[PDB]
């Protein structure tokens, strides 16, 4: 449905989600700290996306239930 | 049989179902935690040169933005799911509102107390 | 804040805050100036008693209703009635409350425009909305289809509705109502010797009609029975003694509804204008309208009308359809209960005619999108 | 006693003392405390919250069926817990939806009588021919080949 | 994965997954906007009811078919119908399923190209293929030769096939079909007093046609019999009562098929366009076509047509040839059953129009080798 519009929205949100940081301005311990921080951030990403998938599954089951019940109407 | 007996057995069945649901929810919570642990790989940054760890972090950043894209995909899909859920709720509510329109109101507010002032 | 669900009506003004079960204050809509001279000094005699106060001093007043048939014929008196309703029966200043008036179908435009102009200029309400008196009565029944016969005291109108889509070409408005029945009863009481003439005694005849009259299931059999036995003669005590005995005037007064030829009206009764209103509808929604016939309004409270009407319609309608007549016990306040429900809805909260909109388009805003 | 003492605590010992005082108010009094039987009708007349005829039928079945001429303190409090509003609010629509989804392991959009039997027997309760078949007569009102969604959603209305 | 065998048709959309016996969801293809005003607020009134939902609220809608005669005249409504079919009647997203539409012979190119462009851009299917509605009906009969007369509701076409080699010069497409029979029945019912005008009452006349009409074995004898006795008058109950009695309108409505001069059409009946379609074929395959005449489509379900058509063709054809008319009981869904069989074949699995091919050649790919 106007996939150009959807891609524009995707670009805007991804630019919001876009994170580029300094890569050559930290020492070894700072570098390791940043690596660990990125690991924990993407770990939160994994957990949240697992939540997204599970809630999508639950929602899809409810959609099946509601569709079945409205078909049981007639 | 007696209506009270059937009601009590139904109540027991519902309580057991709720207990099973809570146990399965605990199981799913633990399983999700463990699997999410499996998705994330351990990081050993000790004895890492600036270039090596810098490249590793840049790879992690690229993967992070990939995760952002995939989350955008699943979030668009889940918004579609929520939209169709709202549509199903609307249609079912309309079918029930063939016979349930004025069901939302409040009655007997303040006049039923005022009786003898006249 | 809360909305004021006023309902002008014609004969009883019913008002109250939105969201309750029953109107807070119900009182006749009459304004009566004194007519005699008055000799006591300093008695504190006012120049016009309105509302329920003039039903207690009616012995020396000349009561006159400000609403004849739905339409309003005397705007100053109607303004006085509204002022009384807001300030003394509810004691809430209108500057802080939306209002939801009600209006009969097919009424003159000027009446509605003047009503909104008064509400916005004199009382200065925040926002007011005018609704058709039958859709509310359909709200109160909890239905969404059905053909509602709202036989008030001023005018009887019959609005069919299906699935929420009103059918504007099938509204049959008839001007026979409770007031004409009161006049006809007052006219047939003279056949026994009781003469009521004064505008105050019209109230006594109205009380007789309310307490004694009933609708006969079969008219000819009742006329024959009342002319042989004497099991029908019920007596009633006037406000001063001298009990009276009503014979076959009991079921002849409300029979005028089904035979408007009694008071010289040409049209057909309320039993046949409903069938005509149905037959103007499309061929596929006639079964639902047959099954969900709704009664409302005060005058449909006669004991035994929900059976006479069903018998008549079953005689007219095809033999296969099922005829059902919904007659809730809270018939009199059905319109106001529906008004409260409608004003309490969240979806309706943006349909009010906001004051800035009126300032931009004048009183003719009511005919526009904000209906 | 689990359901019975749960009902006891529903009208707890404070409510027990309140109703004991009310009983002393409406009882015959000036007696040995032998406890009458009509006292459950006397309280029905007294409190204004008259028990429903169903509650009176339950009382007749439980007591006075053998000509006791008295109502037992346990049975009196049984009737009292039958009069005061110890409602369960019929759970919630979402809770019913979850429970029915778990009953619909088959995800058929309805519950089968086999599903009913399995869920009941997962509780350990004796589910014999006196059940299911009675529930076919009673639990499933429609009996139109299965237990449809509104059938069991509305079946558990105002229940625990 | 599995293929979606949709079949647009004109009057009933039939769809279902490939490999079954009957279509999963069959529902009329009508999209009806409401026409009255609508007074109930918050009733959840939509702007267009499509499919089988608009056959229940047809009392306040204006139903309009989006397909007139095979061709599609209103592309937005057709897109709405397809969207409903995919998402609500089958509940399978089209992003993961090939589709197999069907199209009448000799239709405008632009219709087919727009159909494929919609399926590839809006619904974004993996691959779609368009097939002629008669070859499928020949698949379903399990034959490989024969001349199939597929008298649908939009258009009647007659495609002869021999040994799998279609004869493109012998296709006789005639635009008389079920819809014209409905209109003619609605026009001859007025001779008794029953007037159906509204687009909603066309559905009632269609039901009358389906349940009562039959094809007479001999027309003049039936006209003479119905004019003397009264053994034919069958009654039918409208959706509101008032039963009607159909006399010799019973076999006069479907007689239009064999005498298109009744509705003013010049061409010859379906009994003579089949013989003409045969005679255009070569002289050596006429016996096989005579022996394997196939009937399909909804309108060929009239009781007694498989005998009238055989009698007519036997009258026309040479006396030596044997005339046999194949009329399977599953006539209505014959095209869709054949579509399922064709989509389930392994040899056919590489004929789909893959999306990358469409991206390289545009919508005009359908006329190319991938037919
Ligand atoms: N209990 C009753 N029995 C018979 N007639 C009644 C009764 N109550 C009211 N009426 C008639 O109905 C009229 C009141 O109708 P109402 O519904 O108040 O009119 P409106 O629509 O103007 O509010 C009175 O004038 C009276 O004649
Ligand atoms: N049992 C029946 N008897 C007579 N006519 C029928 C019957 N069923 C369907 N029809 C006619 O056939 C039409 C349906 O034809 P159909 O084969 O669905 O067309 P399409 O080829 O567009 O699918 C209907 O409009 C109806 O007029
Ligand atoms: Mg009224
Ligand atoms: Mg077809």
């Amino acid at each position: 449905g106007k996939r150009q519009t959807e891609r524009e929205k995707k670009k805007k949100i991804l630019a919001e989600r876009r994170k580029v940081l300094a890569i050559d301005h930290l020492n070894e311990d700072q570098l390791r700290e940043k690596a660990k921080e990125l690991w924990q951030s993407i770990y939160n990403l994994e957990a949240e996306k697992f939540d997204l998938q599970e809630k999508f599954k639950q929602q899809k089951y409810e959609i099946n239930v509601l569709r079945n019940r409205i078909n049981d109407n007639q | 049989i007696s209506a009270s007996r059937k009601l009590q057995l139904k109540t027991l069945m519902l309580q057991i179902a709720k207990q099973e649901m809570e146990r399965e929810a605990e199981e799913r919570r633990g399983e999700k935690g463990r699997v999410l642990r499996t998705r994330c790989q351990p990081l050993e940054l000790d004895g890492l040169g600036f270039e090596e760890l810098q490249d590793l972090c840049r790879q992690l950043h690229a993967r992070v933005d990939k995760v952002d894209e995939e989350r955008y995909d699943v979030e668009a899909k889940v918004t579609k799911n929520i939209t169709e859920i709202a549509d199903l709720t609307q249609k079912i509510y309309d079918l029930r509102g063939k016979f349930k329109r004025p069901t939302l109101r409040r009655v007997r507010i303040s006049a039923d107390a005022m009786m003898q002032a006249l | 804040t809360t909305a004021l669900v006023c309902d002008n009506g014609s004969g009883l003004v019913k008002a109250g805050f939105a969201g309750d079960d029953a109107p807070r204050a119900v009182f006749p809509s009459i304004v009566g100036r004194p007519r005699h001279q008055g000799v006591m000094v300093g008695m504190g005699q006012k120049d016009s008693y309105v509302g329920d106060e003039a039903q207690s001093k009616r012995g020396i007043l000349t009561l006159k209703y400000p609403i004849e048939h739905g339409i309003i014929t005397n705007w100053d008196d109607m303004e006085k009635i509204w002022h009384h309703t807001f300030y003394n029966e509810l004691r809430v200043a209108p500057e802080e409350h939306p209002t939801l008036l009600t209006e009969a179908p097919l009424n003159p435009k000027a009446n509605r425009e003047k009503m909104t102009q008064i509400m916005f200029e004199t009382f200065n309400v925040p926002a007011m909305y005018v609704a058709i008196q039958a859709v509310l009565s359909l709200y109160a029944s909890g239905r969404t289809t059905g053909i509602v016969l709202d036989s008030g005291d001023g005018v009887t109108h019959n609005v069919p509705i299906y699935e929420g889509y009103a059918l504007p070409h099938a509204i049959m408005r008839l001007d026979l109502a409770g007031r004409d029945l009161t006049d006809y009863l007052m006219k047939i009481l003279t056949e026994r010797g009781y003469s009521f003439v004064t505008t105050a005694e019209r109230e006594i005849v109205r009380d007789i009609k309310e307490k004694l009259c009933y609708v006969a299931l079969d008219f000819e059999n009742e006329m024959a029975t009342a002319a042989s036995s004497s099991s029908l003669e019920k007596s009633y005590e006037l406000p001063d003694g001298q009990v009276i005995t009503i014979g076959n005037e009991r079921f002849r007064c409300p029979e005028t509804l089904f035979q408007p030829s009694f008071i010289g009206m040409e049209s057909a009764g309320i039993h046949e204008t409903t069938y005509n209103s149905i037959m103007k509808c499309d061929i596929d929604i006639r079964k639902d309208l047959y099954a969900n016939n709704v009664l409302s309004g005060g005058t449909t409270m006669y004991p035994g009308i929900a059976d006479r009407m069903q018998k008549e319609i079953t005689a007219l309608a095809p033999s296969t359809m099922k005829i059902k007549i919904i007659a809730p016990p809270e018939r009199k306040y059905s319109v106001w209960i529906g008004g409260s429900i409608l004003a309490s809805l969240s979806t309706f909260q943006q349909m009010w005619i906001s004051k800035q909109e009126y300032d931009e388009a004048g009183p003719s805003i009511v005919h526009r999108k904000c209906f | 006693d689990d359901i019975y003492k749960a009902a006891v605590e529903q009208l707890t010992e404070e409510q027990k003392n309140e109703f004991k005082a009310a009983f002393d108010i409406f009882v015959l009094g000036a007696e040995d405390g032998c406890i009458s039987t009509k006292e459950l009708g006397k309280v029905m007349r007294m409190l204004g919250q008259n028990p429903t005829p169903e509650e009176l039928q339950e009382m007749i079945d439980e007591v006075d069926e053998d000509g006791s001429g008295t109502v037992d303190f346990d049975e009196f409090l049984v009737m009292m817990v039958r009069c005061m509003k110890d409602d369960s609010k019929g759970k919630s629509e979402e809770e019913l939806s979850d429970l029915f989804r778990m009953f619909d392991k088959n995800a058929d959009g309805y519950i089968d009588l086999d599903e009913l039997k399995m869920m009941l027997q997962a509780t350990g309760e004796t589910i014999t021919e006196d059940d299911i078949e009675e529930l076919m007569k009673d639990g499933d009102k429609n009996n139109d080949g299965r237990i449809d969604y509104d059938e069991f959603l509305e079946f558990m209305k105002g229940v625990e």
